[PDB]
């Protein structure tokens, strides 16, 4: 679980099973399973808020390939189900913590970002501070190839 | 190959990176964890987009072959400043 | 680690009138002298220092006389005249370098625990920027060899702490406040273009006998900055500077109409004042 | 949305509406409007350069 800080661990949620189930069959210290999995209205309520942990925090992970995502293979690349995924999608959209935009219209939408409707300040900043980066190649590529000119 | 089509199709990472489609996205996630390349890849075509990339070690056939590159860009840009200035030539003033 | 200092021409003038010095007392040829600095932060100030009297034999660069009483006793009676500007650094003249910058700033460091020594430029005619500063380095190579103290380019830039041109800027007598863009341009255009000349005829030295550095740390990663753009197919960017030059036109057209309104209307009202109201 | 409480267009030829609005242009309303009342102010010097003509 201390990985899963990490790229979500987008992972077969049956195998978390496992890794979390089979605490329930510890041949040591257990306590910490019954105080988790050993519950049933809470502890099964784990797996569940763990079922929301998986496809909110995936959500948060994956937002960076998208702007191009379908509804069909968002539940593929989520290990949870399609309508599984349309009540994911639902629940997480009208939180709306993130600002995505989706639509039916072609199901093909995601978890975006802003969708960049954004003027000129997109190309600004990639002209400006790409061509600076650029004076600074410049810059050190005096220098430094007459540092490996000093020798000679 | 230094051209174009960077949003590349999966199809050469799933022949020659023996991986499969359901797998490409872990390709490029875990190489997002491994921070070389971060590209923003298609996923209504199933594209995997060529972004910035950590490019090689050495290729001296090529840091000898560079000027295809190189003194295009010196001699280029130069006439293409020789050109701008040309025709704002006698504004000189 | 310092990204800038104070660069004060007076300084500039110093060096340039004790340059004028070593040539006319004899045929002492690179300029070497103690830079004297205030660390106030990785920022820094250089306005006072000196020139010290040194002599380097032809043969084992490794020769220098740095006089305790033309600078430690001295320092003491510039102690009672300004402290801020610490022993800080030195410099010599000479394009690239000798064998022993490395040795001396080491003997000095002793004095400023980030000594610097200085490229001096005797004859202005470079492309850009005159002089610039190296402070000790410990970059000897994934080799990591026995530290190595050729010191980078630490880099700075010409500070002007105070204006004082109440006689500097009464020496111009050249100028005005340039409302220049063309001379901008020839100036960037043809210096990026000399700049990558050099760069292909060092690599192809590199190819043909260039040392191991041929690629050494960064070559390839300066191949990658150029990489940013590895026709570079800007046709994203292509249809973003249609709208910008939309933008670009819409200023343009607006911004100009205007002014052709702007000049029309008044300078025809005094030219047909002055004209018919004249006769 | 006649009354700007929505915008966007919604659908029945295909069910599914959409929402957009991104008015402010500072550049094209401020500009040309300036410039039409700089037009107002030219019509009116006509008649300062008619007279001073004759």
């Amino acid at each position: 679980l201390l990985k899963l800080f990490t790229t979500m661990e987008l992972m077969r949620w049956s195998t978390l099973v496992e890794d979390y189930g089979m605490e329930l069959r510890k041949g040591s210290l257990e306590s910490p399973a019954t105080d988790v999995f050993g519950s049933t209205e809470e502890g099964e309520k784990r797996w569940k808020d763990l079922k929301n942990r998986v496809v909110e925090h995936n959500i948060r992970i994956m937002a960076k390939y998208y702007t191009r995502i379908t509804m069909k293979r968002m539940a593929q690349l989520l290990d949870l189900s399609v309508d599984e995924s349309e009540a994911f999608l639902s629940n997480l959209v009208v939180n709306k913590t993130i600002f995505a935009k989706v639509d039916r219209l072609a199901g093909i939408i995601n978890f975006q970002r802003p969708k960049d409707p954004n003027n000129l300040l997109n190309d600004w900043s990639q002209k400006l501070n790409s061509l600076m980066s650029l004076v600074n190649k410049t810059t050190h590529l005096i220098a430094k190839e007459e540092m490996i000119h000093n020798l000679q | 190959r230094p051209a174009n089509h960077r949003q590349l199709t999966f199809e050469e990472i799933a022949k020659s990176a023996k991986i499969t489609v359901n797998e490409v996205e872990l390709l490029v996630m875990k190489a997002l964890s491994v921070g070389l390349v971060k590209g923003s890849i298609d996923e209504v075509d199933k594209r995997v987009h060529m972004t910035w990339v950590q490019p090689r070690v050495l290729d001296l056939q090529q840091i000898k072959g560079m000027k295809d590159r190189l003194e295009f860009w010196c001699t280029d840009v130069k006439s293409m400043e020789m050109l701008v200035e040309h025709q704002a030539h006698d504004i000189l003033t | 680690a310092v990204q800038k200092v104070v660069v004060h021409p007076l300084v500039l003038l110093s060096v340039v009138d004790h340059f004028n010095r070593i040539g006319k007392v004899g045929n002492q040829k690179r300029v070497v002298g103690v830079l004297l600095g205030s660390w106030q932060k990785k920022v820094l100030d250089v306005s006072n220092s000196f020139a010290v009297p040194f002599d380097e034999d032809d043969k084992d660069d490794s020769v220098w006389f740095l006089d305790h009483d033309y600078l430690e006793n001295m320092y003491g009676m510039f102690k009672k005249v300004n402290a801020r500007e610490r022993i800080v650094g030195w410099y010599h003249t000479g394009p690239k370098l000798h064998k022993n910058d490395i040795a001396i700033n080491e003997l000095m460091k002793r004095y400023c625990p980030n000594s610097v020594l200085v490229i001096i430029d005797v004859k202005p005619k470079d492309l850009g920027l005159p002089t610039e500063a190296y402070i000790s380095v410990e970059e000897v190579h994934d080799d990591g060899t026995p530290t190595s103290k050729t010191f980078e380019h630490v880099t700075s830039e010409i500070g002007a702490e105070e204006a004082e041109e109440v006689g500097v800027e009464h020496l111009l007598r050249d100028i005005k406040d340039t409302t220049s863009q063309r001379i901008t341009n020839q100036v960037h255009g043809l210096k990026g273009l000399n700049s990558k000349l050099l760069d292909i005829r060092s690599y192809l030295e590199k190819v043909a006998t260039g040392k191991l550095p041929i690629n050494h740390q960064i070559i390839y990663q300066l191949q990658d900055v150029f990489n940013l753009l590895p026709l570079q197919e800007f046709v994203k960017a292509f249809y973003l500077k249609t709208n910008d030059q939309m933008v670009v036109v819409y200023l343009a057209s607006l911004i100009r109409s205007v002014v052709a309104l702007h000049n029309l209307i008044n300078n025809k009202i005094a030219n047909r004042d002055a004209e018919k109201k004249e006769g | 949305i006649l009354d700007k409480k929505f915008h966007g267009i919604l659908d029945q030829g295909e069910g599914v509406l959409i929402i957009f609005d991104e008015p402010p242009v500072d550049k094209t309303y401020e500009a040309a409007l300036e410039t039409i009342q700089n037009m107002s102010k030219v019509v009116d010097s006509l008649y300062n350069k008619a007279k001073k003509l004759t």
